DNA sequence: GGGCTAATGACGGCGAATACCC
RNA sequence: GCGGAGAGGUA
DNA sequence: GGGTATTCGCCGTGTACCTCTCCTAGCCC
């Protein structure tokens, strides 16, 4: 095991080994904008790609061209940290290189002047953090991937809803990235249009016009041919039997001289054979069956030139005897058979208008700009750019797969513009499909969508900046002269930017991280948004689309996903799952090979795992990878059933792969019911991070995963030994294998303590390793917010009893022990972060000087002579934040008032005070303060303070490195000066800066003498520079906004107890408000004395099925009741050997299990520590469906001694008497959800009131009222409650008059009212007599 | 824009207004408190309560200025906690529940100040108010105005309202751990400390049952006095030994006078505890329903606390032959399906083959975990053994209607039925684990499906809910009963709606509480049942149950003659309250919210087969 | 900073405005 | 610093 | 021309509450 795992290892349930390790579960974000920077030569996926596909901007025919050759990012200039402490964008400036060309107009094509530009910047571009977030301005933002409909085509069905008489009309949509859509549908009448992206729908065959075929070679390209051949009478056909499969006869079939089919029987299968096996090829046919067809090609008269049927003209007798009297041999007809092969691009055409392709050019512009006069080239160009052009059009490398995937063409790779063949192919497969030859596609099946995750947003927002300013610059190359202007006044970095920033920071898929807990920012990462930009809205969609797919299966979570008003559109991302290189969902299975289950994994998409038949992973192997059961569990096209051994082509990785880790995080699911499943997982991520965080007792083994695969915690990068410990910074000395050859050092890990988080929660890191232990790459040196070393603890583990007690927990309400609240295990520290912003104005600059008018000296005792708040200073609700003046001009003072201003000393300035104050209600301790001054501005004392701070500590950092380095290369120098003459009793005692001015013997030593004082000397240079460095970062006034001189803020922090009203949770969907508090008393207590802490309703588990609650309280009774058994031993100290012998029979616990744990390494110390550990309370690892059976809860729950049921006596604490039918006592991991009563609670009786309407403000920031909204009016009407309605509607509200006098009457302690009208009445009949409508109050 | 719409106007500023002395906090439990209370947290009172604070101080004159009484608010000394109890004294305060569906959204109530920033609701309220301790909140507004504290106490406190609007029947009935308690209280066992002897009253009963001479349930004979009003309104004690539980004896001493004792004597469950509380109304009146509906409150959460009924994976049994059950059915689809493959069988016959099969073998292991369940508790006499209705604990609370129904107990200890896939088909294979079991993959991905489909149901359910209803109190609104009796004719002949087999819904409910048009005759002519226009009251429905009468004809609010409005006749009498209609009252609007709330929960014939021996 | 100028993923219902069929 | 968008969450 | 379909376009789509960012913009003097 790992030290950290030997630290403490915990008990794993489970049966089935474990072939694929949980993957980094952030890989999402990082592969993604990794994918995005990427410098790579061929143009793949990356901003490469978004260069070469925008550049070389060409001139308008001018011949100035533009070449683009690579881009650089250049370093980041702030670090994360600082970057977040300053409150600035963690952003790499980009930098591109560039050529412009010169070339002659008049002569073959050659460069006259080319000149490259030093590497022009044209922008920057905010940088992705190490764990995958954006700091886009001191806030950490994340971009949620976004599934989407990929792009390619797809063939709906669109049917019931048509006219209401069946009639199912089917349509194909051509969706491409980048582009304008593609529309084919049908219409009662069976003819099919095409609509352009969202317009009028015009008929189809003018696209095909468009695309230069005439009626001839449509007709020949869509219908099949039949050939009337006259030979020296009457019509004879040349006639494919298999072609009459279910037709009703029109003619007398004779054939070979024997009559098969009589005229009027339909065609049976017997004569279908018999025609088959005599191989009759032509016939003669009467006049009246031909007397209905249809004709193909345009016929003209050959020998004369007059045209007589036109093409698809409805043929009738005499056209036939026209024909025949001109010499018409060979006739092509159309086959039209009502049942299967329909007249579809026949009526098409006879509905379509347009003739030549210049009107059906004419008509596509006319649907494109209807209005404009549409000039010939106008509507060439438009149409050319439309479905063609390069840089309009592009589907993908992902569109174009499947593009030619849902055409069955073998062929993978094709070109990025939409080319004739494909429309022409997707027309086909329509009509195709029109006639049951083809099946619908299902939109919501995963096969058919698509994740954009950020590095792909990203670079469609960076081309959207570059289409801008290349339209710019083609411009500016146009109109401006060639020669003059060098490549940077020409490029424009603000679009670039401006797109980029408003993307990250002003965006649907940009969002908060909901960051709060360490479980909360993980799964937010880790997101599919089916919303943003081309995204189904989340009102507008129907139930049926947001309903969990069958091919959901291991690679989205069923069960986690908002339950508001966008439930379904949400669906957090399973365990295992990845995206394909073309941007869909793979999940990875094992492979079967006949027999034997074999261990290399594969990973599959929707569509390949649509086809094969998929084993279970809880599936019994035995040793060699064969099932124990002959028919096994499978599924193959979305519906499982049982399956032969010797037939199924994978099996599932583990049970893990389905849910997603919110969801894994939860002990027991199998055993919960999947609406409280789900709500579980979306309460369980609002945890707040308590003082001490401990651990679950029942978990389900992810907790280190997610805890280390999030920021929160500290982990090593070179493994080697802990020199310095301390409460901000953990020290390491490197381990030799490890340490750099040349320039090594150590590594040094600076924590972070009690900062605010999204959510105004504290971050806090604590030190988890000791002085002198050696620790490995990997190992979790610190504890980040709300876990433990190493492992996830979102909330805490308490003694829960299932009763109802004096309905005090009558409905979801939980009641809570006051030892709860003494050992102070729910109490949360929050921060907020208050700003005060001195601008500078016209009147004059304001000041942030403590002189402020009219303000008692009381209010300045707290502050400081620069006018800021002493840190550790508490304050409350009105107390002056931080101070400010409010600048005041065109005093005018007196004469003899202005004399009295010099000896009075008041300042004609001031008179007016901007000052910030803490909130009305909020009170706790200011922790922090920060300054930022802008240029021109001076630095007050508190940046004094905060300046040294820093930089003491930057000081001592580099110092300690120096010291380091400085005593290798004097060692180096002690060993090189005891050869060559041995001095050992001198040199030690004497100072070490006595051994640069000692000497020797001139030989080569002195050359190496030489040699290190010259390194000696440069290790001084290059600190001195990265010192001077750093101090000018330090120093520099921190760029603020243009007008703002200054701005301070000031970090509160507020320790939050647990009390009644507050709102708690489990992970299992069960919820409550905390209800009392009971003295410890009164609480139950079992026989031993042992007070219960929460007393839960059992009326909350049969009607809400989850009954993963009560198996997780009897585990968790079981791990408690063995953890205080090994604490009593371990208080007595007995003796290394029993405790060994009692941990290994606990770990062993039966058979079958994958845990194998020696206790061999350490024979003493780790051991002891170990069980220090779990003398709290062994922590049990179910995993989600691989879980524990009750069977085993049951051995543990012996092991501890322990009734085998779970359930105990307990003693009224009130009454002492026994409670009859014992109750479910034990430890469940319950959470305190975000939802404080205290921040929730809010009165008022006046204050202020709005500006339009004046009715009071709406909120709890500002004091704000009530909504009496119209259904509490409809309430009051529904009694007879007119004078509470009355005063309600204008005395409390709205009557200005009415609510002055109300108030002075009830302080006059009288009762009465004066209702007037409504003030928002007077504005509603200004703002209807500001139309032209004139309304009026009548009087009589 | 500013105009039209709901963000813009007149839904907004002009319907949807926001008062002054108004709060918000969450809700919570407070079982201690009486029907017509609330807890209120302090500082929320005086924050609410300001101007009343300050004009009480000056009146008092602790403040000479009403600037010096708001320094005194707000250093809130003592004096000012006194003037605030003092003031608090009568005046109500109004609680609402954010989606006020019905007219019950809103309910005054008296408050006591309590500390916490967390309002206290009493509990028998929250059936009206649709209130779950899980984090919901509520808001308080105040009425100022003598008028309004006047209308607050009478028209919307929580006792005046004890009868739905929408059907006679009551709303504050004991909901989950009350009904509980009762059932525990009442349900009888076979043997237990104490079988038999004589008890001359529950005052002894209790005697024995707190100092454990006797346990809470355990059959005896016990000497009681039950009081009946036979006479015109007095009370006759009638005096006698019945054989009864010692629980039904301790409920007995809350039940007030004039009831009789055989309501208790039952098993007690939720409908047993509605029902006396409806007979309780129906014959005492508004005040002793109101105390006894507190009186039961108390009871219940006392005993449901004093039982100690918990939830232990034991308490749900696998029916010993589910096993068998699952491996028979299995059987049986295998030789169906190989059946199949040889084509004597289209697949559509197979499906409906597999799915009744397995309907079947769902039906079977469901009975078989009741019987198994319900009355296993095989426990010994003085001799030989008896069998009687189980004490598991999970059955109790299925059987009393506390919480859960037979469908979720089948679903925790058989097999969990059948389920529909998206497109409503119904899968070949049920999910034949529980979870008491564990599910696997498949089974658990579709019941997450399912939920699914049900949460986004209920979601866009709600969104049309709201819709309707507003329609519904938007149409209506204007309609009141302005005359006393228009004095028309006419009316409509209302029969029950006898659907097919049986009487979906009984002419007396459907009658109760409307006049008549005219007077109805027995089955021999000028034997007049009732007079011309009568209220038809409990009294009148059971004596036309004693005659014959199948059809009635009766005024009709669509067919009232009055301009402008109905007249009380035409409407009858329906209310929260039991008597007619009084002038004035707005019954368009409270018909309109009582259609419109409950809408959330709304989603062969070859041989005539005559149920009951009729001609 | 100051001065000057100004696209594509709802759906149902209903009633009016053409399209067309005798 | 009255407003309105976007995002998320609660019942 | 007159009645009937069909396209077409507008109008609606639950209440109460709680967090956060972001808010006129671009070019020239
Ligand atoms: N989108 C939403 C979702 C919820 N709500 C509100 O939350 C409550 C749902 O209760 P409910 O009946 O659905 C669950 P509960 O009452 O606790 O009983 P149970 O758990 O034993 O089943 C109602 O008051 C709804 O107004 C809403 O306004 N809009
Ligand atoms: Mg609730
Ligand atoms: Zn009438």
């Amino acid at each position: 095991y790992s030290y950290t795992e030997k630290k403490r290892i915990r008990k794993d349930f489970g049966k089935r080994p474990q072939v694929l390790d949980v993957p980094y579960l952030l890989s999402i974000q990082l592969d993604s904008f990794q994918k995005f920077i990427e410098q790579d030569p061929e143009g793949q996926y990356g901003l490469e790609a978004a260069f070469r596909s925008v550049f070389p901007i060409q001139s308008y025919s001018g011949n100035s061209e533009l070449q683009y050759v690579s881009y650089r990012l250049g370093e980041p200039v702030f670090d994360v940290q600082e970057c977040q402490i300053r409150g600035v964008t963690y952003s790499a400036p980009l930098r591109v290189k560039l050529r412009l060309v010169i070339y002659e107009r008049e002569a073959p094509e050659g460069t006259v002047k080319d000149i490259k530009e030093q590497e022009v910047y044209m922008g920057e571009i905010p940088l992705m953090t190490d764990n995958g977030t954006f700091v886009i301005n001191g806030t950490e933002r994340v971009i949620v991937s976004q599934l989407h409909r990929s792009p390619g085509v797809f063939f709906d069905s669109d049917k019931g809803k048509t006219h209401s008489s069946g009639k199912v009309l089917y349509n194909a949509r051509i969706i491409p990235y980048r582009g304008s859509w593609l529309d084919f549908e049908f219409d009662p009448k069976d003819n099919l249009f095409v609509r352009i992206d969202r317009r009028r729908k015009l008929p189809a065959t003018i696209i095909l016009r468009a695309l230069n075929y005439t009626t001839e070679q449509i007709l020949d390209l869509f219908f099949e041919k039949v050939i009337f051949e006259i030979r020296d009478n009457k019509l004879q056909m040349e006639l494919v039997p298999e072609r009459l499969r279910g037709e009703t006869a029109s003619f007398d079939i004779e054939a070979n001289g024997k009559v098969y089919v009589e005229k009027g029987r339909r065609i049976t299968a017997r004569h279908i054979r018999q025609l088959e096996k005599d191989d009759v090829k032509l016939i003669e046919v009467p006049v009246e069956y031909i007397a209905g067809k249809v004709v193909a090609k345009d016929y003209i008269d050959e020998s004369t030139g007059e045209l007589i049927c036109a093409a698809n003209m409805e043929l009738s007798l005499d056209l036939l005897a026209k024909l025949s009297q001109s010499g018409h041999k060979r006739i092509e007809t159309l086959f039209t058979n009502d049942l299967d092969h329909g007249p579809y691009i026949s009526e098409t055409l006879r509905v379509d208008p347009t003739n030549d392709r210049l009107s059906a050019l004419v008509e596509i512009y006319r649907m494109m700009r209807p209005g404009e006069p549409p000039t010939r080239e106008a509507a060439e160009s438009l149409f050319e750019n439309l479905f063609f052009s390069e840089d309009r059009y592009d589907l993908s490398a992902v569109g174009r797969m499947k593009f030619n995937r849902s055409l069955l063409r073998e062929e993978i790779e094709g070109s990025g513009i939409l080319s004739k063949d494909d429309i022409i192919d997707v027309m086909k497969k329509l009509i195709d499909i029109r006639n049951g030859k083809g099946e619908v596609d299902d939109i919501d099946h995963l096969g058919n969508r698509r994740i954009r995750s950020v590095g792909e947003m990203a670079e469609n927002q960076f081309r959207v900046g570059l289409v801008r300013v290349e339209r710019a610059v083609k411009e500016r190359l146009s109109l401006g002269d060639l020669d003059t202007l060098m490549p940077q006044d020409m490029i424009n970095a603000k679009p670039i930017s401006a797109a980029v920033k408003e993307f990250f920071g002003s965006s649907q898929l940009s969002q908060f991280m909901d960051q709060n807990n360490p479980l909360s920012e993980i799964t937010h990462k880790r997101r599919i948004s089916a919303l943003g930009p081309g995204g189904l809205t989340r009102e507008r969609a129907g139930f049926e689309v947001r309903d969990v797919h069958p091919t959901h299966y291991g690679r989205v979570c069923p069960i986690e996903t908002p339950e508001g008003p966008n439930i379904g559109l949400i669906n957090s991302l399973s365990v295992y799952a990845q995206t394909n290189e073309y941007g869909f969902l793979e999940t990875p299975y094992r492979k079967v090979t006949d027999g034997v289950v074999t261990d290399e994994i594969h990973y599959l998409s929707a569509i390949e795992e649509g086809n094969y038949v998929i084993a279970q992973a809880n599936s019994n192997l035995d040793e060699e990878g064969h099932f124990v059961e002959d028919l096994v569990t499978c599924r193959s096209k979305g519906e499982s059933s049982l399956f032969s051994r010797d037939q199924v082509d994978y099996m599932d990785v583990s049970t893990q792969q389905v849910v997603s880790v919110g969801a894994s995080l939860i002990p027991f699911l199998e055993h919960d019911d999947a609406n409280r499943a789900l709500m579980g997982a979306n309460m369980q991520r609002q945890a707040v991070p308590t003082l001490r965080a401990d651990k679950p007792l029942v978990g389900t083994g992810m907790e280190r995963a997610v805890a280390v695969d999030s920021g929160v915690t500290a982990v090593a990068k070179r493994g080697g030994v802990v020199q310095y410990v301390d409460a901000s910074r953990i020290v390491i000395k490197v381990n030799e294998d490890e340490m750099y050859p040349g320039e090594a050092g150590i590594d040094i890990y600076n924590l972070t303590k009690y900062t605010r988080s999204n959510q105004n929660t504290c971050i806090n890191q604590m030190p988890c390793v000791s002085l002198g232990e050696p620790v490995e790459r990997g190992d979790v040196l610190a504890d980040g917010p709300s876990t433990d070393l190493g492992e996830l603890a979102l909330g805490q583990n308490m003694r829960v009893a299932f009763m109802p007690w004096n309905g005090y927990n009558f409905e979801d309400s939980i009641l809570v022990s006051e030892r709860v609240v003494q050992e102070d295990r729910f109490t949360t520290i929050h921060i907020q972060e208050l700003a005060c912003v001195s601008r500078d104005t016209k009147l004059g600059p304001e000041e942030i000087t403590a002189d402020i008018p009219n303000v008692g000296e009381a209010a300045l005792s707290k502050l400081d002579e620069s006018g800021i708040v002493y840190i550790g200073a508490e304050v409350t609700g009105g107390d002056i934040l931080v101070g400010k003046v409010t600048p005041k001009g065109e005093t005018q003072l007196t004469p003899e008032e202005k004399l009295l201003r010099a000896i009075f000393g008041e300042k004609a300035s001031d008179v007016k005070d901007s000052s910030l104050r803490v909130p009305n209600g909020v009170s706790g301790t200011v922790i922090d303060v920060q300054v930022f001054t802008r240029d021109g501005v001076e630095k007050d004392k508190r940046a004094l303070e905060i300046e040294e701070m820093q930089l003491k500590q930057a000081k001592k950092d580099l110092s300690e490195e120096l010291q380091i380095l400085e005593a290798g290369l004097f060692s180096r120098i002690r060993a090189v000066l005891v050869a060559g003459g041995v001095e050992a009793e001198k040199l030690d005692k004497l100072p070490r800066d006595r051994w640069l001015e000692l000497g020797l013997t001139d030989e080569e030593k002195q050359n190496q003498l030489e040699q290190l004082a010259e390194q000696y000397d440069e290790l001084k240079h290059e600190f001195e520079k990265k010192l001077e460095a750093k101090r000018r970062k330090i120093t520099q006034g921190d760029d603020l906004a243009p007008g703002v001189l200054k701005i301070v803020k000031v970090y509160l922090a507020v320790k939050r107890r647990i009390q009644p009203g507050d709102k708690m949770a489990g992970r299992h969907g069960n919820k409550g408000v905390i209800s009392k508090i009971n003295p410890i008393e009164d609480m139950p207590y079992d026989e031993n004395g042992t007070p219960v802490d929460i007393v839960l309703n059992p009326l909350g588990v049969p009607s809400r099925m989850n009954i993963g609650q009560i198996l997780e309280t009897h585990l968790g009774m079981a791990a408690k009741g063995i953890g205080d058994k090994i604490n009593a031993m371990l208080k007595q100290q007995q003796e290394v050997a029993k405790l060994r012998e009692f941990i290994q029979r606990a770990y062993d616990l039966g058979a079958d299990v994958r845990q194998k744990v020696d206790l061999s390494t350490f024979s003493d110390e780790e051991v002891m520590r170990l069980a220090e550990n779990l003398r709290k309370g062994m922590p049990i690892a179910t995993p989600v469906f691989d879980g524990a059976k009750e069977a085993e809860i049951k051995e543990l729950l012996k092991l501890g001694d322990l009734p085998t049921s779970g359930q105990i006596r307990l003693y009224d604490g009130r009454t002492g008497e026994q409670f009859e039918r014992p109750v479910t006592v034990g430890y469940m991991y319950m959470l305190k959800l975000n939802h404080l009563v205290d921040d929730k609670m809010h009165a008022r009786s006046t204050g202020s009131y709005s500006l339009v309407t004046q009715q009071p403000l709406g909120g709890k920031a500002q004091f704000g009222g009530q909504r009496f909204g119209e259904m509490e009016v409809w309430a009051l009407e529904a009694y007879g409650a007119a004078y509470t309605l009355q005063e309600m509607l204008t005395v409390k509200s709205d009557d200005v008059n009415g609510r002055t006098k109300m108030y002075k009457n009830i302080v006059d302690g009288n009762h009465q009212m004066e209702p007037g009208m409504p003030e928002s009445f007077n504005v509603l009949l200004k703002e209807i007599r500001s139309l032209g409508i004139n309304i009026e109050l009548e009087d009589e | 824009d500013m105009i039209k719409g709901k963000q813009g106007r007149f839904r907004q500023n002009l319907l949807g207004k926001r008062v002054d002395y108004s709060g918000r906090s969450v809700i919570t439990v407070g079982p201690y408190l009486r029907l017509h209370q609330c807890g209120l947290p302090k500082k929320m009172a005086l924050e609410l309560f300001k101007p009343f604070i300050y004009g009480k101080l000056e009146l008092r004159g602790l403040a000479t200025t009403i600037k010096a009484a708001k320094k005194m608010v707000e250093r809130e000394e003592a004096v000012v906690w006194d003037i605030l109890d003092e003031v608090i004294r009568e005046h109500p305060v109004l609680l609402n529940r954010a989606p006020t569906l019905h007219r019950l959204g809103i309910q005054a109530f008296e408050p006591v100040l309590i500390e916490g920033k967390a309002i206290q609701l009493h509990p028998l309220v929250c059936a009206a108010y649709n209130a779950d301790f899980d984090g919901d909140q509520m808001a308080v507004h105040v009425p100022l105005t003598l008028e309004a504290q006047l209308e607050a106490r009478a028209l919307m406190m929580s006792t005046n309202n004890i009868l739905s609007p929408a059907n006679g029947e009551p709303i504050i009935v004991p909901s989950q751990d009350v009904v509980l308690g009762l059932y525990y209280m009442t349900r009888d066992c076979v043997n237990a400390k104490g079988e038999g002897m004589v008890l001359t009253g529950p005052k002894e009963a209790e005697r024995l049952y707190r100092s454990g001479l006797a346990s809470l349930h355990a059959r005896v004979k016990v000497r009681i006095t039950e009081y009946e009003k036979d006479a015109n309104g007095e009370l006759v004690a009638k005096t006698s030994l019945k054989d009864t539980t010692v629980g039904r004896a301790i409920l007995w001493m809350i039940v007030p006078k004039g009831l009789p004792y055989s309501i208790v004597n039952q098993a007690l469950g939720k409908k047993a505890i509605s029902k006396m509380l409806n007979t309780c109304y129906r014959i005492l009146g508004l005040k002793p329903t109101v105390i006894f509906a507190d009186q039961i409150m108390y009871t219940g959460f006392a005993y449901a606390a004093r039982s100690g009924a918990s939830v232990g994976i034991d308490d749900m049994v696998i029916p010993e032959k589910k096993h068998e059950i699952i491996s028979e059915a299995e059987a049986e689809v295998a030789e169906i399906q190989e059946q199949f493959q040889s084509g004597l069988v289209t697949a559509g016959e197979r499906y409906n083959k597999v799915i009744d099969i397995w309907a079947a073998a769902n039906d079977r292991v469901s009975k078989a975990m009741m019987d198994n369940l319900q009355t296993e508790t095989v426990i010994n006499r003085d001799g030989q053994e008896e069998k009687q209705v189980s004490f598991n604990s999970i059955y109790m609370m299925a059987d009393s209607g506390a919480r859960g129904s037979a469908a979720q107990i089948r679903q925790l200890a058989g097999m969990r039925g059948l389920m529909a896939k998206p497109d409503g088909s119904i899968i070949e294979t049920p999910i034949t684990a529980n979870f008491r079991e564990g599910l696997n993959v498949l089974q658990y991905f579709i019941s997450t499906h399912g939920a699914r489909k049900g949460l986004a149901d209920t979601a866009l359910k709600t969104a049309n809910s709201g819709y309707l209803t507003r329609r519904l109190v938007d149409v209506a609104q204007d309609l009141v009963v302005t005359e006393d009796d228009c004095g028309t004719h006419e009316g409509i002949m209302m029969t029950p709606v006898i659907e097919g087999g049986d009487v979906k819904e009984p002419l007396r409910d459907r009658v109760l509480g409307r006049v008549t048009a005219e007077d109805v005759l027995k089955p021999g002519t000028a034997d007049i049942l009732v007079p011309r226009n009568t209220l038809l009251h409990e009294q009148w429905c059971d004596l036309l149950e004693e005659n014959s009468v199948d059809a009635v004809k009766v005024r009709s609010v669509v067919s009232c003659d009055t301009d402008f409005g109905v007249c009380a006749h035409c409407y009858g009498r329906d209310l929260a309250r039991g008597h007619i209609i009084n002038k004035g009252e707005a019954i368009g609007v409270i018909a309109a919210q009582s259609i419109g709330e409950p809408g959330t929960q709304l989603t062969a014939e070859s041989s005539i087969q005559v149920k009951n021996k009729g001609s």
